[PDB]
């Protein structure tokens, strides 16, 4: 039933804060914590992300972490900054300045036990904790380095729990930080081993959707974050409202992850909107289907046409025809049969929530485990090899006690992930022996 | 009397189970508070319902049922419903976390904790029985609880109630209502480990039910509520012989005597008719000849397969309502005069018949309408192996890649169990082919 | 990525002057603690038991 | 006023029609339906014969005693046992000796119904018969007799 | 015309077409097939000996009786069954005593094939075996016994 939410670093707390702003509007919860909605469905599965208090005043089960002290203050002054538990804010004396080693080994590993204590005080009040949900980015030192340290430490204390993450990908067109492929490769090594499900939210893909599709000539983080809000709200609908399919983190992992390490999901959303998009018209079920599966609507910079899907989950939202959805969803698999593995029959599962997202009358959310995600891991391997070849900034990491052999493990595991992802893409549904 | 205890496992088994009892109450005149009063009573002296319903010292008729689920959601809807009074609190057992569509989780990890408590509440019902016949197990093939916990419970029941019969009603998976990709794994795993502990299994192919819902009841996109109203209508006609005064399939042993030639081939096919949409009840009713012929149209089968692609081993026709025995005899003689209805050479070629004169019963305010006469044909055709073939193809499709297999091994199961379960289905399919292969 | 090579060479020039003064440590040269890490295939222990 | 309909239906060429009529005749329970329900006990269809036996007990008229006694020798188990339960409801001690013979029946339900009928009758005629049965009777019938005498002992032995 | 192709395919070192040969020999039926279908009942493969019984059973020759009785004491259940059902189709009364010996078989399906075949002969020794089976037999086999006795 209950999910424990953790947001680490600037990016972690920025996407994470927007998560609670969107889901609290859908669940009727106002900034004070009390309910003010209309539907009884809004509160049906409230216990997943909230804690009831005083006279039924709902508190998010969030743990806000960052080595930067200022991040604590920017969250509190947000729309829903007065709804978080004041004790769940674990903040350090100075950020890692985009140095993964500081967060995983020195500065971050001092703050970890304090966070674990908060994790415990929230896991102790769970009737039946189902797992964890970490929002962070792999580009810096705190969200990426300390975030992956929280993951291992949680996996050794809660080994039979689901570790679900929203991991933000670095792109040189979003951040000027040259050491970002080092941290992304070092975090991906940790994710590959200790996570059950990871939603690859690519900043390259968000920068591209804003520039190309939305025509925003000068994209900001708020415009990039708007896409993440739609995505996080969509991918979590299944666990937030009463449903049959993928209604818990474990049942979701059993339907999506065929191979222990191939748990990196390419999310997608339809329709693509940007804050202030007044001129619009409701989308039909055929439009939501074709868009949702298209590379233009992907939150990961990959083209699923250059790969095959192992599993997929479609979440439709709004008052729509359940026969029309089925027809479209069958037609998509029956036409594009060349983009789904034939040795996993019935791999696409479809859920429909009657309650649509904020402002929208209808929407569709795509979660795909595609072999074409290797196009994201090749980008980070080329960018990492570019720096690791000339051995740039290695002193910055090894100086904090970090081993050089860890960069070789992180690299040799990410290349193995790409070779496993391709072995299943070229795999034939054959019986030769 | 000669009592039967029903055990409902997982969401599907619990859901179908409650819909069956709802119908049982209407058939026998029982109200949702256990009361059987002058008004709703049938008369005629039919006290055969006492095998499914115990009686308190205050005319309260309580179902001999057990409801088990590793999660509260489905059973909480029972204790908060119309029939929240009908069952004793201890008959509804719930866990805190389910088996997440994983057979190994229900059979081994979660299941091993609630197994001993369930045997306790079963024994408490078996104690109020002067002559317990056996168990009726309702569960899904695809659920973690349905496939795994049921398998575990059947292994235990054989140890604790050796001389008693075990008869299942298993929801077979449909892509139109599939909750998980591992549904074929769970179905093959449960069938293998349950094969020696069950004496008679009635598969309810959910696709076959969805098809009847779409065609006969005119339901574009049937929900589980729609599917459940139909499955209860069919399962009730199968279990009515056990709860009413009759001459055919009177007790649990008779199901095996009349339908199971030898133990492994214990999967009879139910074909219920007529299924009529509520909007079409005020048209002249179908005759005994019309509905007897309908049992031989595969469109009305509870499991999708073609009986013409196999051979028969047994056939039981259980009529209900305005059926005149002479009309049945004429309709049967007409069936016997058909070279397409082929029996195996090693089995006797005949049709056992039973007519219950009590008018048929439907849920008021339901997609199904009330008929004057209906029949259910329980046939054991070697063409039920078509249903296993579809599962085995999807099982081999993934097991050749070891897809999802990790979820099972990490939950107290061994990889060799998948090889072991599939060798049993290869043995079963080769057996079904090798027995219906000939006749002259 | 013209800013990329401009920062790599800046770091090479800055890590050559910083190491010119920081290469005269005292008493038995003891090695700096090499930290243990996650080794490839370690996260696959959950699905084996 | 509807009793007139169900009496003629009791002998309609259609067995489900005579059945449904015998069911309704027991639910109504009239003096007028006693004689036609006595004719129904000789019907060739057992489902109709068994329903008449119950209906004759719910109505409970003395006239049904002799015809219900001869139904205890019927080829059908539900007719024998359902007739014994009617003889227990009526309570006429003429049923006592035929009911003691039904304790050696092949079917268990008939044996059980007969013992329950012997108990529903009671009186000095059943008591004397059970004292003798617990000496010259064996197996189940002996067990029925020893239970009868013990459940009807006026003192704590 | 082309019946001699399958007539010598019984002594083939390759088992695929060897089993397929008896499947077509029994469907066509020639007076020359009587001799090689007897040699197919002494194979190492079960699919070969069981397909030979159905081929020799359709061709109702007495030459099949003597070896088909030895096929009732086979290591396989499918061979024994089709061999018992072949005896029932031919009708030789000397096959009654060995079919009664098959009713007390390890395989519950061999006992039903033998009972079906013994019922097909329907002699007087069969009448006592079917009265005995209607008391000393499983719920399904006791029901087969009483359906034959209703004659
Ligand atoms: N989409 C998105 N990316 C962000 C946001 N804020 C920062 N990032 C990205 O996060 C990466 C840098 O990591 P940060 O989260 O800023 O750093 P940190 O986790 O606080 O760690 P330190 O900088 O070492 O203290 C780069 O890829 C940034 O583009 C945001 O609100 N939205
Ligand atoms: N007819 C019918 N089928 C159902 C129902 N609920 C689920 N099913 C089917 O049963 C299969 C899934 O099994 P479930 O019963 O939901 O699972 P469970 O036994 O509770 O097991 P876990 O939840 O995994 O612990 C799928 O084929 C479903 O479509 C229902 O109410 N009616
Ligand atoms: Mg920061
Ligand atoms: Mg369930």
């Amino acid at each position: 039933r209950e999910i424990v939410h953790i947001q680490a670093g600037q990016c972690g707390n920025q996407i994470g804060a927007k998560f609670w702003e969107v889901i609290s509007d859908e669940h009727g919860i106002d900034p004070t914590g009390s309910y003010h909605g209309d539907s009884d469905l809004q509160l049906e599965r409230i216990n997943v992300y909230y804690n009831e208090a005083t006279g039924n005043k709902y508190v998010p089960r969030a743990i806000l972490v960052d080595l930067e002290p200022g991040t604590m203050d920017s969250v509190r002054s947000g729309p829903f900054g007065q709804i978080f538990r004041p004790d769940n804010f674990v903040f350090g004396q100075s950020g890692a300045g985009n140095n993964w080693a500081k967060g995983h080994y020195t500065e971050g590993a001092e703050l970890v036990d304090s966070v674990l204590d908060v994790v415990r005080k929230e896991s102790e009040s769970c009737d039946c904790l189902q797992g964890f949900q970490l929002t962070h980015s792999l580009g810096g030192g705190t969200g990426s380095g300390m975030g992956t340290l929280l993951i291992s430490k949680i996996r050794e204390e809660y080994p039979d729990r689901i570790m679900n993450t929203f991991s933000v990908m670095p792109s040189p067109k979003v951040s000027d930080t040259v050491v970002e492929p080092y941290n992304a490769t070092l975090s991906v090594h940790q994710l590959v081993e200790n996570t059950d499900e990871t939603y690859c939210i690519d900043n390259e893909a968000l920068y591209d959707i804003c520039f190309r599709t939305l025509k925003l000539t000068t994209p900001t983080y708020g415009d990039l974050n708007h896409l993440v809000s739609a995505t996080m709200s969509g991918v979590t609908t299944c666990l937030r409202f009463p449903g049959q399919l993928n209604a818990d983190l474990r049942k979701l992992a059993v339907n999506m992850v065929p191979f222990p390490r191939l748990h990196f999901f390419m999310p997608g959303f339809a329709p693509l909107t940007s804050r202030g998009s007044q001129q619009y018209r409701a989308l039909t079920v055929p439009e939501l289907t074709q868009q949702m599966f298209d590379s233009k609507n992907m939150m990961a910079a990959c083209d699923p046409r250059h790969g095959r899907y192992l599993t997929v989950a479609a979440i439709f939202r709004g008052r729509m025809s359940m026969k029309e959805v089925d027809e479209q969803m069958l037609n998509v698999q029956n036409k594009n049969s060349s983009y789904f593995v034939e040795w996993i029959p019935n791999n696409v599962k479809t859920a429909v929530c009657d309650i649509p997202p904020r402002g929208l009358k209808m929407s569709a959310t795509f979660i795909g485990n595609s072999t074409a995600i290797q196009e994201l891991f090749k980008r980070i391997s080329e960018q990492f090899t570019a720096m690791f070849r000339r051995k740039a900034f290695l002193h910055w990491y090894t100086g904090e006690g970090m081993d050089e052999m860890e960069f070789t493990e992180a690299e040799s595991n990410m290349n193995d992930l790409v070779s496993e992802y391709q072995q299943y893409q070229d795999a034939t549904a054959d019986e030769q022996g | 009397m000669r009592e039967c205890i029903s055990i409902h496992v997982g969401q599907a088994g619990v859901q179908i189970g409650n819909a069956c009892w709802e119908l049982y109450c209407l058939e026998h005149g029982i109200q949702p508070d256990g009361q059987m009063p002058s008004d709703k009573t049938i008369g005629g002296g039919d006290d055969s319902f006492n095998t499914f319903f115990s009686e308190t010292g205050a005319g309260k008729h309580v179902p001999r049922a057990v409801f088990v689920d590793l999660e509260p959601t489905v059973i909480d809807e029972v204790r908060t419903g119309t029939y929240r009074q009908l069952f004793h609190p201890e008959q509804l057992i719930t866990g805190k976390e389910d088996a997440a569509n994983n057979y190994a989780r229900g059979h081994y990890t979660i299941g091993k904790e609630i197994i001993d408590l369930v045997l306790d509440r079963i024994r408490k019902l078996a104690d109020q029985c002067t002559g317990l016949q056996g168990f009726l197990v309702f569960h899904s093939f695809g659920g973690g609880t349905g496939s795994g916990f049921t398998s575990l419970l059947m292994e235990r029941l054989s140890v604790d109630y050796g001389k008693k019969s075990k008869l299942e009603f298993s929801i077979y998976p449909a892509p139109q209502v599939s909750t998980a990709v591992v549904e074929p794994y769970n179905s093959i795993l449960t069938t293998h480990t349950t094969l020696e502990h069950s004496d008679c299994a009635f598969m309810v192919d959910n696709e076959a039910i969805y098809d009847i819902c779409r065609r006969n009841l005119d339901i574009e996109r049937p929900t589980y509520t729609n599917l459940n109203r139909l499955i209860s209508q069919i399962v009730s006609s199968i279990t009515a012989s056990l709860r009413f005064d009759g001459a055919l399939n009177v007790d649990l042993t008779e199901f095996q005597t009349n339908l199971v030639p030898y133990p492994r081939i214990h999967f009879p096919l139910a074909t219920y008719a007529p299924v009529i949409s509520a909007e079409k009840a005020y048209h002249e009713q179908l005759s005994v000849a019309e509905i007897t012929n309908a049992c031989f149209e595969p469109a009305n089968q509870m499991v999708k397969c073609d009986p013409r692609h196999g051979k028969y081993m047994a056939c039981c026709l259980l009529y209900r309502g305005d059926v005149v025995p002479k009309d049945v005899n004429a309709a049967i003689a007409t069936i016997k005069t058909k070279r397409s209805i082929q029996f195996v050479d090693w089995c006797p070629t005949g049709f056992k018949v039973g007519i219950n004169y009590q008018p048929p019963t439907v849920v008021p305010g339901g997609d199904l309408a009330k008929v004057q006469r209906a029949v259910c044909m329980l046939s054991n055709t070697t063409a039920i192996a078509e249903a296993w073939a579809r599962l085995d193809h999807k099982f081999d499709l993934m097991y050749a890649k070891r897809a999802f297999v990790h979820w099972y091994v990490g939950e107290g199961m061994e990889e060799g169990e998948f090889s072991e379960a599939r060798e049993d289905m290869a043995a079963l399919e080769k057996d079904y082919e090798e027995v219906g292969v000939d006749s002259v | 990525e013209d800013y990329m090579e401009e920062q790599i060479q800046l770091e090479e020039q800055e890590l050559k002057q910083k190491q010119l003064k920081e290469a005269e440590g005292p008493l038995p040269i003891k090695a700096k603690p090499k930290q243990p890490f996650l080794k490839r295939g370690e996260g696959l222990a959950r699905f084996t038991n | 006023e509807k009793v007139e309909m169900y009496i003629k239906n009791l002998q309609d060429d259609s067995p489900p029609v005579r059945f449904n009529a015998a069911v309704a005749l027991g639910k109504i329970g009239d003096e007028r339906a006693v004689e036609p329900l006595i004719k129904a006990l000789k019907d060739e269809d057992w489902q109709v014969r068994k329903t008449a036996a119950y209906a004759l007990g719910k109505i409970g008229d003395e006239r049904a005693v002799e015809p219900l006694i001869k139904a205890l020798k019927d080829e059908d188990r539900y007719v024998r046992s359902r007739a014994a339960l009617a003889l227990g409801k009526i309570g006429d001690e003429r049923a006592v000796e035929p009911l003691i013979k039904a304790l050696k029946d092949e079917d268990e339900y008939v044996r059980l119904s007969a013992a329950s009928a012997l108990g529903k009758i009671g009186g000095e005629r059943v008591r004397a018969a059970m004292e003798k049965l617990a000496e010259t009777g064996t197996g189940f019938a002996r067990k029925v007799a020893v239970n009868y005498l013990e459940t009807h002992k006026s003192l704590i032995s």
